[PDB]
RNA sequence: CCGCCCGUCGCUACUACCGAUUGGAUGGUUUAGUGAGGCCCUCGGAUCGGCCCCGCCGGGGUGCCCUGGCGGAGCGCUGAG
RNA sequence: AAGCGUUUACUUUGAAAAAAUUAGAGUGUUCAAAGCAGGCCGCCUGGAUACCGCAGCUAGGAAUAAUGGAAUAGGACCGCG
RNA sequence: UACCUGGUUGAUCCUGCCAGUAGCAUAUGCUUGUCUCAAAGAUUAAGCCAUGCAUGUCUAAGUACGCACGGCCGGUACAGUGAAACUGCGAAUGGCUCAUUAAAUCAGUUAUGGUUCCUUUGGUCGCUCGUACUUGGAUAACUGUGGUAAUUCUAGAGCUAAUACAUGCCGACGGGCGCUGACCCCCUUCGCGGGGGGGAUGCGUGCAUUUAUCAGUGGUGACUCUAGAUAACCUCGGGCCGAUCGCACGCCCGGCGGCGACGACCCAUUCGAACGUCUGCCCUAUCAACUUUCGAUGGUAGUCGCCGUGCCUACCAUGGUGACCACGGGUGACGGGGAAUCAGGGUUCGAUUCCGGAGAGGGAGCCUGAGAAACGGCUACCACAUCCAAGGAAGGCAGCAGGCG
RNA sequence: CCUCUGGCAUGUUGGAACAAUGUAGGUAAGGGAAGUCGGCAAGCCGGAUCCGUAACUUCGGGAUAAGGAUUGGCUCUAAGG
């Protein structure tokens, strides 16, 4: 499940081969009322940039979207949707911006078209500023 | 265009020339140039080639040797005048210190003396030991500052501890309500 | 020069950035330091902001801790083994941070028969006849020979360690950025992570 | 630019110094000190344009470094010296005490205090550091670093600081009931008690305050100073006293007053 | 309604279009060759010092030690470059 | 009084909004455009205030317009193993 | 001031334009008596420039033996003004122009918990356990031989200073703090043994750097924050712990002294800078698919960087944007605050004095510095262009005037 | 093209010279079709890999269009059972 890479994948402040005679895992609540996920406590992942149990911090700003695709490794595209005004016609037209956030593998069943939240936090990558914080499920699709 | 060392070719070349390095002269800090210069080895073609006599042949020549011209100015540093008239560490430097003489046209005849650095004097002793003086100052500030400060702790840690004495007791008077 | 910025390169829409400026100062690259090992040479650039960073050339030695009994020596360096990014940098042997060189492990062997006063290493039936490790495991006050005697009970290592220090070097990780602090540092693997890099190294040995 | 900028311009100079528009180009670009650009006025335009003591540049500079002017008890030269809030000016020689606090409206205020009050300011507190040995550190409003403070003093409290030792001699501390002067937005100079105080995590806490006069009115809290609990101040208010009349009552109270004159 | 009126043809003027000429001239971006110059690295070592090694000794200590001067030279080591 | 209360759009308020310009208060630059001045026999005072669309932040309203929840009961609530 | 009028017809009533009407800028004509304000080489040629000037700077407080002037009180150095030159600082501000630039710049907005910061204000600055009554050798200015046709060119020789460049200890300092521990002493016990202290000798013994480990003083909404403990390292292209200067001039009986100036590692502070978050840009479909192993979108590990980051490298994934208009092109396009016209909406303009950006003929590369990819700094190349003894040398008006086009 | 099993003796003669004309191979400075009816003959190009490929058109082609670059030896690494 774990080290699929060339390198060793572990959480960096943990000192895992202390002498003896289950691994602890770090991991933070990341404010603003973010219940953290039980997967990221119960789990055995790693992660750089999950905000839980990673070398993040979520600032500035908190955001919402939809899933719209899920194909890349570790993140994820949001369509947030809004409208826009026209001083002239007093009127308005619908925008969107899509944009690519890194879902943590904390949240480990999520199709498309869920409305998930999203914060600010340290550039990731190229194009990728936001992490997913919590997740809510699209209408109906209980089963 | 000048000859310069370590060049060690026959023609001329055009280098980039530095602070630290001959044939230049900076302008502006950080400035370099491409100046063009003459190497090492040497031929006919140049003016003027430079020479220092090294070792002085048996025979007297008139325009050189002839002739002596002295050292200009004095020395002024104390060391040094401590290495040239042969001192010790006791023997007063300030009255061995060359002095000039001064006579022109119309002026009255003077001797000058430089200002001589790196004498011991007591505006120098003086100031170490001010810095000194101030590092105790400094050391005795700290302590007090600590005690004072450690006295205070003491005080606002036992104001709280009785604080939070007192909310077990009431508490346990509540319980016993 | 080497340019860092992102005004080069092209959009998430794959557009083409036009430029507006020319290259500048804070968008600066310098060349790879490259830290072979060798008797130490260290360069000192100057920085933005007036600070030195210290590109190390070739560099022999630097401090290992071994952190599960917390010993942290001077060592030299052997090897290059293992490199997670790049083999050539294998091939060729450069000081990077997280790979995987050699290090002596006199020092922890050292440390390890002053501290617990048993021998590890030391293929059996040999005596240093200099008779020094010896006069280190033997001959202690009757006060002291029970606080070695209940150290001893936690004197017991890893065994992929133990063959590591009979073998005489031990694998270790580069923590530090050679090319950025100057220094070699990091830590010696044991564990899991030991297990690892073993297996991927004996995988890459066929 | 090429680096930092060393001119300022008249225009683009803070409305609250009071500049006008036809006298040069430029305006004094104050120098780095204590207390921020836009929250400053600067040691030229206290003594030229408020007092009238100097008329111009040459006459700042020539009291300036003559050695009479003495901002916080220690003596300043540079006439681009940005004087903030709660600085104390000490003119020996005229044998006058200032002290810049706020007025009714955006200013600053000409406001003359007697010596045994003008050897104390009140500084709000900045940050809490820990220096090397366990060292408690305040820094205030204007750059004072203070190691060992009083544990009670906590991020947002003021400091009643003895001005030629440097030193706490009291603190109040950020409560509802306290006063307060407000010392920026667009409710600047008002003074009142603190009504209420509303958490904002991220965003920036903000404060409501209440005045003698029963207005009330909200504020972020970086521009909040408290000076005194209860009603009662720890030092002297200005004329007007922080109450923000309406402007039908400040044309009422104008009228009436030089009606009274004559 | 002897009104109006439409097109070809013939003369005149003007504006465009197609048109062989693998037409012509200027810009701009750029594949690929050659590539100055700076910077970095690996070398290099013109030159300039410093310490030892001896010979001749003056000033000082209980034949060894330090100095100050004269030289000579291994370049034995060493530093900048 | 501290922590929590399906979410948006809309509406109201508050915050934060650089001066200059614009509107506009005061003021006999001799009037006016202007200017931030000036007035009383040292004192008196001014150097306001409004607007600053869109997006963002805060707190009230819940009509309108969306969205949901319990329907293979994987439902609330209340206690028990 | 929420305005219409002439013109198709023999005459009419309409749609519809053409033309009148009022501003508002730019030019141009004819005319001009007073007085207060005031734009002014933007449009075309970000085309080219003769000449002169536009950034230099000295306090009691870094160096003062240029009689260059100078006072006498000497012989116990240097009275004091003081050109010169080294050192320090600034030259990265200002000013000009609007060529480039269409989510770019820019505006509002927040973030740096993801970084650097000369300066100024406040801390710190005997915390370190190991010739100081002051260490070294060069160099400019000055004298003296020059060279070239010529430059703000500089060479060989003599001298001589530092807050330039280097080197480097004493005082606190008498022991404490953590290891190692030879040994010493006591109680229990047939006894091994257990428990208890003291401890010579040796090792380490501050802030900063770098690594790893342990615990959880003060904070935030949130740290892998701050502070503590431990094991070590500490870069010879070296990090701090002062070999500096000026005024007064007193006190214990040689030692104590006050007020300053400068400089420094770090921490704040100030001016900022720098990348980021959300949202907003004119015309064009005779531009409908674009981007990708030559980075396009992600992952993991590094390199570089001041930092985050495909910024770059290696190996994997096959993604990313698009009718909600991408991509490509155009712009007589720097963005905004703002200007004109106006009933309410709008329409057009903004090169132009405030803010932000860009640039110094076109591109590129760098040195110095805290800050520059600086051009009133340097090196190339291209175009241009000046002086000449034909070998060479020097330049950058979109700075202010001014000249040509 | 070189070789092994197999085959042969240079194809109806040998020797000695190395002149002209040949016949058949080649090479040539500088210029590049000026030679001649005419680029006749010769010469250039040429395999492979990575790119790039216009007019026109019966949409199949044109096409190896044109135009570039790479190529040896050795020491390795990675992927394909
Ligand atoms: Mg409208
Ligand atoms: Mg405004
Ligand atoms: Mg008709
Ligand atoms: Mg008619
Ligand atoms: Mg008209
Ligand atoms: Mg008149
Ligand atoms: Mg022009
Ligand atoms: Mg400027
Ligand atoms: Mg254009
Ligand atoms: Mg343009
Ligand atoms: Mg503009
Ligand atoms: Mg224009
Ligand atoms: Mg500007
Ligand atoms: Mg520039
Ligand atoms: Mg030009
Ligand atoms: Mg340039
Ligand atoms: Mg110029
Ligand atoms: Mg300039
Ligand atoms: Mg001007
Ligand atoms: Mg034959
Ligand atoms: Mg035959
Ligand atoms: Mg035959
Ligand atoms: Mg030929
Ligand atoms: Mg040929
Ligand atoms: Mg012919
Ligand atoms: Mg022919
Ligand atoms: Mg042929
Ligand atoms: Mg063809």
């Amino acid at each position: 499940d774990i080290q699929t890479e060339r390198a060793y994948q572990k959480q960096p402040t943990i000192f895992q081969n202390k002498k003896r005679v289950k691994l602890p895992r770090y991991y933070k609540n990341i404010g603003l009322g973010f219940k953290t996920p039980k997967e990221a406590i119960e789990g055995t992942y790693i992660d750089k940039k999950c905000p839980f149990t990673g070398n993040v911090s979520i600032r500035g700003r908190i955001l919402s979207g939809v899933v719209t695709k899920m194909k890349m490794q570790r993140t994820i595209v949001i369509r947030r949707d809004y409208l826009h005004y026209i001083r002239k016609y007093n009127r308005f037209e619908k925008r969107h911006k899509n944009m690519s956030v890194h879902l943590s593998p904390c949240f480990r069943d999520v199709q498309i078209g869920d409305i998930v939240t999203v914060g600010e936090c340290r550039p990731l990558s190229k194009t990728v500023r936001f992490n997913v914080l919590k997740v809510t499920k699209a209408a109906g699709t209980k089963k | 265009f000048p000859m310069k060392q370590g060049v060690l070719t026959h023609g001329r070349v055009r280098l980039l020339l530095s602070k630290g390095h001959s044939c230049y002269r900076p302008r502006r800090t950080g400035e370099r140039k491409r100046k063009s210069v003459r190497g090492c080895i040497v031929d006919a073609n140049l003016s003027v080639l430079n020479l220092v006599i090294v070792k002085k042949g048996e025979k007297d020549i008139p325009g050189l040797t002839d002739t002596t011209v002295p050292r200009r100015l004095g020395p002024k540093r104390a060391s040094r005048i401590r290495k040239l008239f042969n001192l010790s560490k006791e023997d007063d430097v300030r009255q061995y210190v060359v002095r000039k003489p001064l006579n022109k046209e119309g002026k009255k005849p003077r001797t000058k003396a430089p200002k001589i650095q790196r004498l011991v004097t007591p505006r120098v002793l003086q100031h170490k030991r001010r810095r000194i003086a101030l590092k105790k100052q400094r050391t005795k500030k700290n302590k007090e500052e600590a005690a004072e400060y450690a006295k205070l702790l003491a005080k606002r840690m036992k104001e709280a501890k009785e604080k939070r004495q007192e909310q077990i007791a009431k508490r346990r008077r509540l319980s016993s309500l | 020069g080497i340019s860092r910025d992102n005004w080069h390169k092209r959009r998430k829409t794959g557009g083409k950035r036009k430029p507006y400026h020319k290259k500048r100062k804070y968008e600066l690259g310098r060349p790879a330091a490259n830290t072979k090992i060798g008797p130490r040479r260290i360069h000192t650039v100057r920085v933005r902001g007036g600070n030195k960073k210290y590109r190390a050339l070739r560099l022999d030695v630097g401090n290992f801790s071994w952190g599960s009994e917390c010993c942290t020596r001077k060592t030299r360096i052997i090897d290059v083994v293992y490199n997670a990014s790049n083999n050539e940098l294998v091939r060729t042997k450069t000081l990077v941070k997280n790979c995987i060189v050699l290090i002596d492990s006199t020092p922890y062997r050292q440390w390890y028969e002053s501290h617990y006063a048993l021998p590890l290493g030391r293929k059996k039936g040999a005596k240093l006849t200099p008779e020094e490790e010896e006069i280190l495991n033997k001959k202690r006050s009757k006060k002291i020979q029970k606080k070695y005697d209940e150290r001893k009970k936690n004197a017991k290592i890893s065994s992929l360690l133990e063959e590591q220090f009979q073998q005489g070097k031990l694998l270790a990780c580069i923590a530090s950025r050679p090319g950025q602090c100057g220094r070699a540092d990091g830590y010696v693997l044991e564990g899991k992570e030991l297990e690892f890099y073993l297996r991927k190294i004996k995988a890459r040995k066929g | 630019a090429r680096g930092p900028k060393k001119h300022l311009k008249r225009v683009a100079a803070p409305k609250h110094w009071m500049l006008d528009k036809l006298t040069g180009v430029f305006a004094p670009r104050p120098s780095t000190g204590p207390h921020k650009l836009r929250e400053c006025l600067p040691l030229i335009i206290f003594l030229r344009n408020r007092l009238k003591y100097a008329l111009t540049g040459d006459e700042v500079k020539k009291i300036c470094m003559q050695r009479f002017i003495k901002i916080d008890g220690k003596v300043r030269t540079d006439i681009t010296y940005p004087a903030g809030f709660m600085d104390v000016i000490s003119i020996d020689k005229t044998g006058e005490n200032f002290r810049l606090i706020y007025d009714t409206k955006g200013r600053f205020a000409v406001h003359r205090i007697t010596p045994e009050e003008a050897k104390y300011k009140l500084c709000k507190v900045r940050k809490i550091f820990v220096g090397t040995k366990g060292i408690p550190h305040l820094v205030t409003h204007d750059a004072r670093t203070i190691r060992y403070p009083d544990p009670l003093i906590k991020v947002n409290d003021t400091i009643q600081i003895d001005l030629e030792t440097g030193k706490i001699t009291d603190f109040i501390k950020f409560d509802t009931g306290n006063l307060c002067m407000v010392t920026g937005g667009a409710n600047l100079g008002r003074i009142g008690v603190i009504t209420n105080r509303e958490r904002h995590p991220g965003s920036f806490d903000v404060v409501h305050v209440k005045d003698a006069n029963g207005n009330s009115f909200a504020t972020r809290l970086s521009n909040i100073f408290v000076i005194g609990k209860g009603n009662k101040p720890w030092i002297s208010l200005p004329r007007g006293k922080g109450i923000r009349l309406t402007i039908a009552e400040e044309r009422d109270k104008r009228l009436a007053a030089k009606q009274s004159s004559g």
